């Protein structure tokens, strides 16, 4: 249950890391970055516990 | 197993004759030890049986403001350090009382209640550790105070009989009375930290910043240096793995 | 679906969460006098039996540190006749706090400090004695074994009543005793919403008990049948007669308390009608008979309905004729 | 024709079919104080002298198993000093367990199990002290006893008051010291039948007593006219006078309640008044004098009444004019 | 000129001319409780003696019927040890059923009605101990000397409050504990007259206390100004402020009860105003200050009064402007 | 600024200058429990401890009358045997009065006065017994330790119920074991002035719960709300929301009290709410969740507080819309 439970947190981190440098100017285009970086420390928070 | 005496009954019959001094007999710093084990015992058994055992089943102690009082983890330290040379005391007491005939007993019995003094000690100071409530412990402290005298007197009579640092038992004498003067940090847990009875000002030592139900339930870095070892948290979350997944 | 009390009468609560554990210890006695009867007995036969062995231990301290344990006598008299081993000091322990006393063993007036020893033993005894036989005296007398003698309906019934609805029941006594002032509160409990959308998940509100006078008290002889007249005022107003099937939230408990006669202790008997308890347009049978110049009841016909005539729809649509 | 509580004060009912002794044993406290008194006196002397025999017979086994009771002494020391019978051994049981002690008979410490025989027989005495001793004065202060002070009318009245129809009855208490927070519960009990067709047997309707606020509460020092005005709302309002007789299907009750006093345990006082014993248009005499600077009643002319003129026709047909 | 009861709270009364004792003797126990100090001692410790008498005659006699009092001592053992006179006698019986138990008299297991005569006086010693001690002990324990404490004022007045004329006293509380639930009955005792001619010589009618709710209750910290508004339905409607003078026939009287919150046994205090103690047109020293942050009352100016303005006719002239 | 009562319960009163000692001699029992445990145990052990050294000193005065301390035996019988110092005269004392009884020293029937200095050394033992040991079961059974189970609120809210302003706050139960027939008595206290001209400091003024029939009685299984609406009647009809802050005269105090179920002795709980601690505008979490078919009620989140909207302005000017 707990190993499962960290696949399946581990995956939508590399999916935010995928989908970060491949809209990066359009992410860039709004101001939207430290939406996206609150985003990606829930996401590591997930995975660290 | 012998008519069970506490002197040994050895046909002198003069382990039992105090004559020449009242302290001097050697058995009487031995029955003089288990005056604070059975104190504890006798104090401590009322207590933890009305606070902690006399709730129902039903009703449910809180799961959060762990706060330790300070000195924690060297008072865990030194209790381990404890049951290790009490150990080793009923290893002499086994080692020493088998050599003769029939049954020394006060070579068992004080460490033997100490030992189980010592670890209704270390519950007690887990109940009341979880329970925050510090007008407690004032029973450790003469508790540790009283095996304090019973040892320094065990001590300075083993000086008086000129038995040196080779026999075991002044050695480990030795080792628990430098202990259980080490053991006296109740005095560094009321003054210049937690100044609970005996001066004028509350301390007040706010809770950790985690326990007002923050949703944490991670639970090791704020419990007790026991169970952060062997992870007692952890084996409530294995078995409440079984009957129920676990989500995130 | 979980009901707030059953109808034994406990309370289904858990008491989750309570913080403090130092508003526990201020009061003991309430909690000594709260365990169950294995641990009454276990913490009455523990003290009695600690308070003799650690005086035990305390008279063999005497006479091992006056010598008297030891054999060699040239002339001097003991602290205490005839010790010479540790159960000789636990008979003579136990032989001073109960207060038989044989004889054979007996202090002498020779030690001081057995004096004391002897005086603080017979205070503690008999602060002993006193606190556990009046904690065990008023844990066989406590008045709430006496609710399993009061009974109840196993169905309440809701009928018409002099042109009103009304919720009836019936509460029997069964002792030859009788019950000083008892007083009923029968109260509602659901989960309501407020207009201004504060819910509260068991609201006890009060149905008051038509009586007469409009005070709560009754005179338990007979099993006599408490109604409560459904009124505007009232919160079973509304209540349809389709509305009384499992899994719906409306629970009815009927609280009734008084002094006992003979202990002279005040009791409390708790019970439960739920939504499937309570029949709709059935009323009581008429239980009391009448034979050789004396009232009779028989409660084998005691929670029995008859199934009257009543009109299926709610209260308030009564009350437009 | 038939009472449902006579004038001494004890209910006529039967309680047949009691189906359930299982709510009976529940609780053993309340019934074992509701005995009459050869039964406790019985149950006391029998529990204590089972109690004597029962380690009576354990002290004789171990008497008995030690070689104690064979007189074959060479040189060993008994369990128990002396013992050669069972009834030395019945004497000693009664010497330990009331602690009388005397020391002819005593436990010298070769058998551990005559000191576990000892210490579960001070235990079991002590408890058995504790529960008979609570319960012999739980017996002996209850306060059923005390509604024998409390004395009533033999005959109510009903005479004119303020214009309207009163139903008036006299109480009084015999004693010098007081009852604190008397309450009176009248109550009429009769058949009565609804209008829907609910027939009851006996319909403890509840008529308030007319006080001054309405709460029911008296001071009980001169014996004083406790009475209750005839209104619409009372179940009196359509009572003829020529409905006064027997086998009338009429009684009032009168409960009457309070905390003693001296002993501080709740009472309760009962009586009835029969159709035959109610009087019309009959009115008490003043009882109350006065000499020497103090107030004094006569109880020999207590239930006297003295017939003034009433209309004699209901108190409905009293209400238009 | 003659009062109902005094200012310390005990009644006037006196209860002439009661025919019957048979009501009396059907409660031994709270007559018993109810005599003065001499007497229960003297019923105490006569009740001990005539018990250790009389159980020393039958042990005087058993020592006569054996031929134990004669010393012709062959070789036969006796009943008991050592009585040779009914001295030692009187001296065994003290040890038996006070459990004292020395040993130099003792049972011996010949005769089997010494055992008999053993165990009824263990079982008439235990049920002479048990009705004794808890006798005296809820005669020190009744709650009727915590009157004393509870104090009133030396006059009650009448003054204005509200635009209506108030009826008021003052009642304090002497003791650092509390008093549970503390209740006022404010009665008015005269002799009226109805209008149908009925008069009652002390017509215990009842005025409300004024309150807030209606129902009276109170909390006894500090010393609080208990007042009842004259209206049209209170008996003080028609008082006129020339009727407060020796030989008018008005008392007030004032009944305090409640339970006492350390021995939990109800008590009740009582005092009355007569119309030269009801003073007109003052009102009461406001007595509460405030000095280190906590409420201080001044007992010394308790019934201080301060003669305000009133106009100086009767409550019903008052209400028409 | 200063609290009438905090909020652990206790009164903050003074009681200064009481003249009168006269009437606190009158009861000795109610403040000898009165007082504090050291105090308690002090005159426990000093009661039991001079009553052992009179009887002592009685008895050496007999044993030096007689010659019995002087050792010159030529033939006579002593009146107590083997006394021949105080120590052992003070031994003789502990062994008669607490019924220990050992028999080396025993009374014999020489001396009258031996007899009847034993007798009335058994009267004075047991009735000092009776009395102390009542006084110990009496001290440690009070009911004022049972409000440190029973908990409040931390702060009472006002908020909006049924389009009226509701004082709400809410009291918990600790105890799997129930309070039988609780009330509320919730005062609020303050300086008022009247009309007239009288100013009171604490003026007592009662508002009435808000429950149903409008009787205070609840049911303490979970803990409930305690609100009280909010009317022209109540005096907090005028409460302005800007009102609530410190140095505001404005105190109001919550007064719980019933019988405990265990121990059947009278209770009472009280606290405050200062005008600090009332809240405007937030109403209470719901803490009664559900799990496995039970109630389960959570203490961590009791006095937790939302934050809804609320209209700032007072009741009155609430309306008129």
């Amino acid at each position: 249950d707990l190993q499962q439970l960290d696949d399946t947190t581990q995956l939508p981190l590399l999916s935010h890391f995928a989908e970060t440098v491949e809209g990066l100017t359009t992410i860039r285009a709004f101001r939207y970055e430290a939406r996206f970086q609150q985003k990606l420390l829930e996401y590591t928070d997930s995975n660290n516990i | 197993m012998g008519p069970l005496a506490f002197c040994g009954s050895e046909n002198h019959s003069a382990a039992y004759r105090v004559d020449q001094g009242v302290l001097n007999n050697g058995c009487f710093v031995d029955a003089l030890n288990v005056v604070p084990h059975v104190f504890l015992l006798f104090i401590t058994f009322p207590i933890l049986f009305i606070g902690w055992g006399s709730q129902s089943s039903k009703v449910h102690i809180h799961h959060s403001t762990w706060l330790h009082f300070p000195g924690h983890n060297l008072r865990w330290i030194l209790t381990f350090m404890l049951l290790f040379v009490l150990v080793c005391e009923i290893a002499e007491g086994i080692l020493s009382d088998g050599v003769t005939e029939s049954h020394h007993l006060h070579l068992y019995m004080p460490a033997g209640m100490a030992f189980m003094a010592a670890v209704t000690s270390v519950v007690y100071y887990h109940n009341i550790e979880t329970s925050n409530f510090p007008k407690l412990l004032i029973a450790l402290l003469v508790y540790w105070t009283l095996a304090f005298i019973t040892k320094t007197i065990k001590f300075v009579k083993f000086l008086d009989h000129a038995i040196g640092f080779s026999q075991l038992r002044f050695c480990l004498t030795g080792l628990l009375v430098i202990l259980y003067g080490m053991l006296l940090l109740v005095e560094v847990n009321v003054i210049r930290v937690r100044r609970y009875i005996f001066f004028k000002t509350p301390r007040e030592v706010k809770p950790p910043e985690d326990l007002q139900d923050l949703g944490v339930r991670f639970l090791q870095p704020f419990v007790n240096l026991l169970s952060k070892g062997t992870y007692w948290w952890m084996n409530a979350f294995i078995k409440t793995a079984h009957k129920k997944p676990i989500d995130l | 679906r979980a009901r707030f009390v059953s109808k034994k009468g406990n309370c289904n609560v858990a008491h989750k969460n309570i913080r403090e554990q130092g508003r526990f210890l201020q009061d003991v006695f309430t909690t000594l006098v709260d365990l169950k009867w294995p641990h009454t007995l276990l913490i009455f036969t523990m003290s009695f039996l600690c308070s003799w062995l650690l005086f035990a231990m305390a008279w063999w301290l005497i006479a091992f540190a006056h010598g008297d344990l030891a054999p060699s006598e040239g002339t001097a008299e003991p602290c205490v006749t005839s010790i010479h081993s540790f159960s000789s000091a636990f008979l003579f322990s136990i032989e001073v706090q109960v207060t038989i006393g044989f004889g054979g063993r007996m202090v002498t007036e020779e030690c001081p400090l057995a004096i004391l020893i002897l005086i603080v033993q017979n205070i503690v005894g008999l602060m002993i004695n006193a606190i556990m036989l009046g904690s065990i005296f008023m844990k066989t007398a406590q008045a709430h074994r006496r609710a399993e003698t009061l009974i109840f309906s196993k169905h309440a019934v809701i009928a018409l009543r002099h042109g009103r609805l009304c919720f009836m029941l019936r509460v029997g006594d069964l002792r030859k005793s009788m019950i000083i002032s008892a007083t009923i509160h029968m109260q509602v409990v659901r989960k309501t919403t407020s207009p201004e959308g504060e819910v509260v998940p068991l609201h006890q509100v009060d149905i008051p008990m038509e009586n007469g006078v409009g005070g709560n008290s009754i005179f338990l002889v007979a099993p006599l049948i408490i109604y409560h007249v459904i009124d505007a005022n009232s919160p079973l107003y509304d209540l349809a007669p389709s509305d009384l099937h499992h899994h719906q939230d409306l629970e009815i408990i009927v609280i009734l308390e008084g002094v006992v006669e003979t202990t002279g202790i005040t009791t409390q008997a708790r019970t439960s009608y739920l939504a499937d308890e309570i029949l709709w347009g059935q009323r009581f049978v008429p239980i009391v008979a009448e034979e050789d110049g004396r009232y009779s009841v028989d409660y084998s016909k005691f929670d029995n309905t008859v199934k009257v005539p009543t009109p299926l729809c709610t209260a308030r649509q009564l009350d437009e004729d």
